């Protein structure tokens, strides 16, 4: 790192051509995100990583870092926009945490906690999609999926090509690439990277739930801001 | 004058009221500062008027809606306590289905029913809503108290804050949806 | 390898070819050809409205557009549906007939309308549906249906310089001019003219052409955007119908200016009836290229879309051409640097490229003469709605709204006008509004102007646009995928008569997030109807709401304070 | 059906000082004498139907959101059903003892909750006392030390649950094949240090309820007796075991009809009837039909059904309760309170002994077995036998769920007991707040789980 830019009136080194998000995180400075992962890069979908620069609000994961670039990632506006985005993710799925085994181990949930989300003010959608449990070791709950793309990318990068996000608008969902459309008929396997990358409770292992006591779950004590890369990503 | 509190359990499990009770002997201290209006703990069949109304549960039928609206009129401050009141909670998990089919499933189709068993419908059973709704869909909510249930300590901190005019705050570690 | 790098360029056309059903044996074949799994190809197909139709002998799509509704399209849809005992959206047990809906099909001046097996049938009425029923009941092939049922008018009710010039001059006359030989000269001509995009963003065409030239990569592409999807807009339809050869000339000039070996016309599915004319006009203008054949000539190609407003978005269009879902890209890199198959690419609108053909023909001074300093040149205005003469009206940029509204002869007493389609501005028909000059610097307008008289409810008009945006959102990013749905569902509640004031105020933060956090221009656009509705029709709106005393942290007024009470190229292009 | 000369309708809606939502209606003829009275469960969730399609391991965590006071019971019942699904019957020691501690703590706290917060305002301030004082807050104003002890007995029970389940209400530790944690030394010692004092306060509460019957036994006899069968679980030996056993039924002169019946075959033994006026069903013994095959569950049913209670002071208290004046109270509506406080003491004695067991700190947490498609879990919840039935496909997704809840079992006899109390105190019109409260007193006697019934 030779060159530098400014994040919240503080000097951040960067390598060309890192994005603002990549540089910020390498420097130990948090900007909220859901669909950025160190091995997979940025999907561009979640929009939690928005920041003020030039002089509009735009996604830090897509904004390349330039020398002297003036970036604000913390403001009243950005906090409210990020709150709204999280409330929208809650609204569109069936995020009933009390009945969810990823509770306390969920990045969406943790980010909502950290944004003081005391209640989603949007009327929820109550979608009616069914679990794909065709795979003998894995299951998919599409009503908890935040369409972050990380599973699809992991499966592509490791050469299994078992997953794809299809449909338009609200019809968008994760699907198997098999002819039958069952995960069981793909080459997906319990040892695949894609099988364990999901930041929420959507693409899960079977019969591995509720093994960690309350008070000892990944997000029980610290928020995402204050966590290492070992613990924040899977 | 003492501060007056009412509580309702609408479409809830009663668990937010038991977490309120989990303040333990602090309930004795509370009973010195406040008088209780309608509540599952008192015998008043009709509400009001009062300073704080603590609403557990959402709305799943027309009666729940009447009570909720009544509680709003009567109460200066109305608080949505718990997941059910805040977002619909477990009862709202029926909203993925048509309630008619669920009744048929439970009261006609189930294999352990008596022969010729039928979905109940009597003047005594009130009108079911199509979808269970969180209380803020009907009335204004002044404060939301998250959890399933919110812990005794979160309930204690919160209602102590209101009692001294202090603005409730929800810092990361105490804020839970389960 | 990301999802974005899973390209299959010929696939869109291959999906068109495979439907003249999308079965597992047809998927396995395309899976072989494009080296992608069958479910991945099916997923890409699901994105497009016209690849989703259940298969049937006659596939009727009524135009679900605000103007068609006013002209009674709903009653006609039900009249036909009732005859076959089916609901809109479904198919008869024998697979003879499917009846459904589609968004505006570029027929706003000829409402009410429908597409039947990809062929437009405008100016429908009770009589036509009764005949239509007889043809279907009796199984008559469409070959033998009266040709005049499919006749699309292109009435031009005011000629200006550009239209006159197009009529007077042959298309290929521009290639004799000295400027047509020299790439730098064309660029310089266009630069001097001050030509700004006619697609709705209004970005300087010269700047955009320079960005594409400044790249080391020799291989480049020019794309002509004819996915005219903004409801109420038919300006490009006329130009495509009446002046195709001029378009293809403007495509060749633009291609030479940037150094493009290849050029591609992206035509929406709804205009496939124009395809035979366009092909013939392509053949003719292919041979009028000089200089410098045979290694310097620009290849001309035509790609057919498949039903998606968002594929009109610059990058989404390219993604569609690459055989993927029409999701706007995450930028940078921008298409000018890395576009179609990674090569520098320029997308220009039909009218913008037709303007280029003109500018090379009579020079920059000719163009800059007309219109305002910032908004240079003549502009085509597609007018429709409650007006006596709907059609195309050439005017100079800067023309007062009321002039254009008056020139169409309004039917009832004026009440409200939608400028630039639902993406633009809903305005009350008041003198101060009508005095406003139509220009990028004042009241922007892509040409679309829809007039609504006193019979029309503004709340119901916004509900129509709300369902449009909800159905058209590509679904990629949070605030738009979800926000567009939230707005639509609020308006369901209003129409059902139990919506409260809380139901409306709670949209405010969603509108903000859509404006700020979205990945393409769609998200801003989709909030405008409700923002305008609250700005100018607050009382009409509030009249239909129940009481509720909710105190917003961020209110609708604060959303209005941030927008209308004081830009789209922000999403599409790098800055200067 | 409501044959055939009821001409006036009076409603107590909602019921007060009960778990969840219920309504009672009283029916009077022209004279003003009660023809009939009815208890209505008015709300509906549909859990049995909407839980279908979810993975089985979610069930114990999510099902417990139906109640309230009784999430541990649901938690453990579902977990027991899922033990069988996964091929485990006998649990390893740490798992068994954690669950027992969890369950004993629940029964303790639910009983303390009911008596001190819900029932004793009637029993200790008078059935006709002013509404403003006839609640836990008026009891705390006048009999403060009593309220204080009861609050702490509940707290202790809840803190046993927190330690074992993860939190007081809606924990997660009971998993198919065992438990996901054990106790620390300091947790076990902290609870053990408090257990003797809590047990002595339960002794006192049992002494208090005896004195209250000695003084008012004839007055209390007005609320009715029962000549109905008593349904409960019993161990093999066959003493009372709240956590696990097999079905036992006795007649009103019991007289054991059925004994050590495998609850995995509850479907053979029981059948659920439905009336139009309640969402709560009416189970009866299939072989005897209705109403001969109706039965009764809860504290007093258990004390009658068992040969013994395994703790000494609770056993001596139970003997006095069965003997008293002169076997009448055991089968009486208000006799449930006495039986309930004997169970409270029993749980306190059980916990006091269990907390000295170091297996609570062990590492024999979970067991594996042969997967099957059907699982049934039965347990004695604070208010009566609870039955969970789940079926699961190769999928791991639930294909079928049936819940028969303790209060459902007592549906018939609660209507009967509200009827009896309606004509004992309202056939003598006119109606007053205090006289209607007498009907509520009859209902409270059962401590009905209206939340659990609302599923
Ligand atoms: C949702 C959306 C839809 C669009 N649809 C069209 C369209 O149908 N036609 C068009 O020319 N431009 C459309 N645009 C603008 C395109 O970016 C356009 O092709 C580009 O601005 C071309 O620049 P030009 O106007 O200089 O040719 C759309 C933009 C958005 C955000
Ligand atoms: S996936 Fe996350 S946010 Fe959604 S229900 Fe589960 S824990 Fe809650
Ligand atoms: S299943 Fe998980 S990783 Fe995959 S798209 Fe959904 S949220 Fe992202
Ligand atoms: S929020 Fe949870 S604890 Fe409170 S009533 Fe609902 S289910 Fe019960
Ligand atoms: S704003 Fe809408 S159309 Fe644009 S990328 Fe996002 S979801 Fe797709
Ligand atoms: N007790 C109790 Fe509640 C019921 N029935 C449970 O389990
Ligand atoms: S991290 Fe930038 S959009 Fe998800
Ligand atoms: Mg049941
Ligand atoms: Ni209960």
């Amino acid at each position: 790192a030779s060159e530098t830019f400014t994040l919240d009136e503080e000097s951040i080194p960067f390598v060309p051509g890192q994005t603002v998000l990549e540089a910020a995180l390498a420097a130990g400075r948090y900007i909220p995100h859901l669909c950025w992962h160190p091995e997979m890069g940025n999907h561009g979908s979640c929009r939690l990583c928005v920041v003020e620069a030039n002089g509009r609000i735009q996604a830090s994961c897509a904004l390349p870092a330039q020398p002297g670039l003036q970036v604000v990632s913390k403001s009243e506006t950005l906090t409210r926009v990020r709150r709204t985005l999280l409330e929208m993710l809650f609204a569109e799925g069936n995020h009933f945490c009390p009945g969810c085994e990823k509770s306390g181990d969920c990045l969406l949930q943790a980010l909502a906690y950290a944004h003081g989300m005391t209640a989603s003010h949007f009327d929820p959608f109550y979608p009616q999609r069914r679990i794909d449990a065709s795979h003998p070791d894995l299951w998919l709950d599409p009503n908890r999926c935040i369409l972050c793309g990380l599973c699809v990318r992991a499966s592509l990068a490791e050469g299994k090509e078992a997953l794809v996000i299809g449909g338009r608008g609200i019809a968008s969902r994760l699907l198997a690439t098999s002819a039958s459309g069952r995960l069981g008929d793909t080459a997906l396997a319990a040892t695949d990277r894609a099988a364990r990358i999901c930041p929420v409770g959507a693409l899960n292992f079977k019969a591995a739930g509720f093994t960690t006591p309350i008070g000892k779950r990944r997000f029980d004590h610290r928020p995402p801001e204050a966590m290492s890369d070992k613990e924040r990503y899977t | 004058r003492k501060i007056r509190i009412a509580t309702a359990s609408l479409a809830g499990c009663f668990g937010c009221h038991m977490s309120f009770a989990d303040i333990d002997t602090r309930l004795l201290a509370l009973a010195e500062w406040v008088t209780f209006d309608r509540s599952p703990l008192t015998d008043w069949k009709t509400v009001g008027e009062c300073d704080i109304a603590l609403i557990e549960g959402g709305v799943c039928n027309a009666e729940n809606v009447e009570v909720l609206r009544a509680y709003r009129r009567a109460a200066r401050i109305l608080v949505a306590v718990g997941a059910c009141a805040i977002n619909g909670g477990l009862p709202a998990q029926r909203n993925q289905h048509r309630v008619e089919r669920l009744l048929t499933q439970v009261f006609e189709a189930d294999r352990h029913l008596a022969p010729g068993s039928r979905v109940p419908n009597d003047p005594e059973l009130p009108l079911l809503l199509e979808h269970v709704h969180p209380i803020h869909e009907i009335v204004r909510v002044d404060y939301y108290l998250p959890g399933c249930p919110p812990t005794a300590e979160v309930i204690w901190t919160f209602l102590t804050d209101l009692l001294v005019g202090r603005e409730p705050h929800f810092p990361y570690p105490t804020l839970r949806y389960d | 390898t990301t999802e974005r790098q899973r390209t299959a360029p010929g696939l869109l056309a291959a999906l068109h070819q495979a439907r003249s059903p999308l079965d597992a044996q047809a998927l396995a074949e395309l899976s072989t050809a494009f080296s992608l799994p069958p479910g991945e190809i099916a997923a890409t197909a699901s994105f497009y409205h016209f690849f989703q139709t259940p298969p049937a002998r006659y596939q009727i799509h009524f135009v679900d557009h605000v103007v068609d509704h006013h002209a009674g399209v709903a009653a006609l849809c039900n009249h036909l549906c009732a005859a076959f005992a089916i609901q809109p959206g479904q198919r008869t047990a024998d697979a003879r007939l499917f009846v459904g809906w589609t968004a505006c099909a570029g027929l706003s001046d000829q409402a009410p309308a429908a597409l039947i097996n990809g062929r437009p049938m405008p100016r429908l009425d009770a009589a036509r549906i009764d005949a239509l029923i007889e043809k279907i009941q009796a199984q008559i092939p469409m070959d033998q249906w009266p040709t005049e049922w499919f006749a699309v008018t292109n009435a031009i009710h005011r000629h200006g310089p550009l239209l006159t010039w197009l009529d007077t001059t042959p298309a290929e006359a521009v290639f004799e001019h000295p400027t047509a030989h020299d790439p730098d000269a064309i660029l310089q001509a266009v630069t001097d003219a001050g030509l700004r995009g006619r697609g709705g963003a209004g970005f300087p065409t010269a700047t955009k052409w320079r960005f594409c030239r400044e790249n080391a990569d020799p291989e480049r592409f020019l794309i002509c955007n004819a996915d005219e999807g903004e409801p109420g807009t038919f300006k490009d339809r006329v130009l495509l119908t009446r002046y195709p050869e001029h378009l293809f000339a403007g495509m060749i000039l633009a291609a030479r200016a940037i150094g493009a070996d290849k050029a591609i016309l992206y035509l929406r599915y709804e205009y496939q009836y124009l395809l035979p004319q366009l092909e013939a006009a392509r053949e003719r203008i292919a041979s009028a290229q000089a200089t410098v054949p045979q290694a310097e000539r620009v290849t001309l190609e035509i790609a057919l879309g498949a039903g998606a407003y968002v594929c009109g978005e610059e990058s989404a269009l390219i993604e569609s051409l690459e055989g993927k879902p029409g999701r706007p890209r995450v930028r940078p890199p921008y298409p000018v640097t890395q576009g179609y198959l990674g090569h520098p690419t320029v997308v220009n609108n039909v009218e913008t490229l037709v303007a280029v053909a003109a500018i090379v023909g009579n020079g920059a001074a000719w163009w800059r003469a007309l219109g305002t300093p910032d908004s240079s040149g003549p502009k085509l205005f597609c007018v429709s709605g409650d007006v006596a003469q709907p059609g195309l009206y050439e005017f100079p940029y800067g023309v007062a709204l009321g002039d254009v509204v008056t020139a169409a002869r309004p039917l009832g007493t004026r009440y409200a006008v939608q400028v630039s389609g639902p993406s633009g501005t809903l305005l009350p028909a008041t003198p101060e509004q009508l005095a406003r000059p139509l220009a990028f610097e004042a009241l922007p307008c892509n040409g679309t102007v829809m007039v609504f008289d006193v019979r029309r409810d503004p709340v119901a008009i916004v509900h129509h646009f709300a369902r449009f945006f909800a159905h058209e959102s590509c679904g990629f990013c949070t605030p738009c995928r979800v926000g567009t749905q939230l707005i639509a569902k609020t308006f369901e509640k209003i129409a059902a008569g139990y919506a409260t004031r809380f139901d409306l105020e709670r949209l405010a933060p969603a509108l903000e997030a859509m404006r700020l956090a979205s990945n393409c221009g769609f998200g801003l656009s989709a909030g405008n109807p409700v923002r305008d509705l609250i700005a100018h029709f607050r009382q009409q709106l509030e009249a239909q709401l129940q009481p509720h005393d909710f105190i917003p942290a961020f209110s609708l007024d604060a959303e209005l304070a941030a927008t209308r009470r004081l830009h789209l190229a922000q999403f599409e292009q790098p800055e200067v | 059906s409501l044959p055939a000369n009821a001409t006036r309708r009076v409603a107590i809606d909602p019921l007060s000082r009960v778990e969840g939502h219920g309504k009672v209606t009283i029916w009077l003829d022209d004279d003003g004498q009660v023809v009939e009275a009815r208890l209505h469960i008015v709300e509906f969730r549909g859990f049995e139907a909407f839980i279908v399609g979810r993975p089985y391991w979610e069930a114990p965590v999510v099902v417990q959101r139906l109640c309230g006071i009784c999430p541990v019971s649901h938690h453990l019942a579902a977990a027991k059903a899922l033990d069988r699904l996964v091929g485990v019957t006998q649990l390893p020691p740490t798992a068994e003892k954690m669950r027992r501690l969890m369950h004993y703590g629940q029964v303790l706290q639910s009983h303390a909750l009911h008596f001190f917060y819900l029932a004793a305002p009637d029993l200790l301030l008078g059935f006709s006392a002013d509404p403003a004082q006839r609640n836990v807050f008026g009891l705390a104003a006048q009999k403060r030390e009593l309220a204080r002890q009861g609050i702490l007995v509940r707290q202790f029970g809840q803190e046993c649950i927190e330690a074992t389940a993860g939190k007081r209400i809606h924990g997660t530790s009971a998993v198919p094949g065992g438990i996901h944690k054990n106790l620390s030394r300091r947790e076990r010692m902290a609870l053990l240090s408090r257990a003797p004092e809590i047990r002595s306060w339960c002794e006192a509460a049992v002494a208090l309820i005896e004195r209250l019957f000695t003084e008012h036994a004839p007055f209390f006899a007005q609320f009715g007796s029962f000549q109905t069968k008593t349904f409960s679980l019993v161990a093999a030996d066959g003493s009372l075991d709240l956590y696990d056993g097999t079905f036992r039924v006795k007649e009103a002169n019991g007289a054991i009809l059925i004994d050590h019946y495998d609850p995995n075959d509850y479907d053979q033994l029981l059948v659920e009837a439905v009336r139009p006026w309640s969402y709560m069903k009416f189970p009866y013994l299939k072989a005897y039909g209705e109403p001969d095959g109706f039965y009764r569950v809860g504290p007093s049913a258990r004390l009658i059904n068992c040969d013994r209670l395994t703790t000494a002071r609770a056993e001596a208290a139970r003997q006095r309760f069965l003997t008293f004046d002169q076997g009448t109270v055991a089968h009486s509506t208000l006799g449930y309170h006495w039986a309930r406080l004997i169970e409270m003491l029993h749980c306190a004695e059980l916990i006091e002994a269990l907390l000295t067991d170091a297996d609570l700190e062990g590492g024999e947490l979970r067991a594996r077995g042969q997967r099957q498609h059907r699982g049934v879990g039965v347990i004695e919840a604070p208010r009566g036998t609870l039955i969970h039935h789940y079926e699961v496909g190769d999928d791991d997704l639930i294909t079928y769920c049936n819940l028969i809840v303790s209060t459902t079992h007592n549906n018939a006899v609660m209507n009967q007991a509200v009827t009896t109390a309606a004509k004992a105190f309202l056939s003598g019109v006119t109606l007053t707040e205090a006289l209607l409260n007498h009907i509520e007193v009859a209902v409270r006697a059962f401590d009905p789980c209206l939340s659990c019934a609302t599923h």
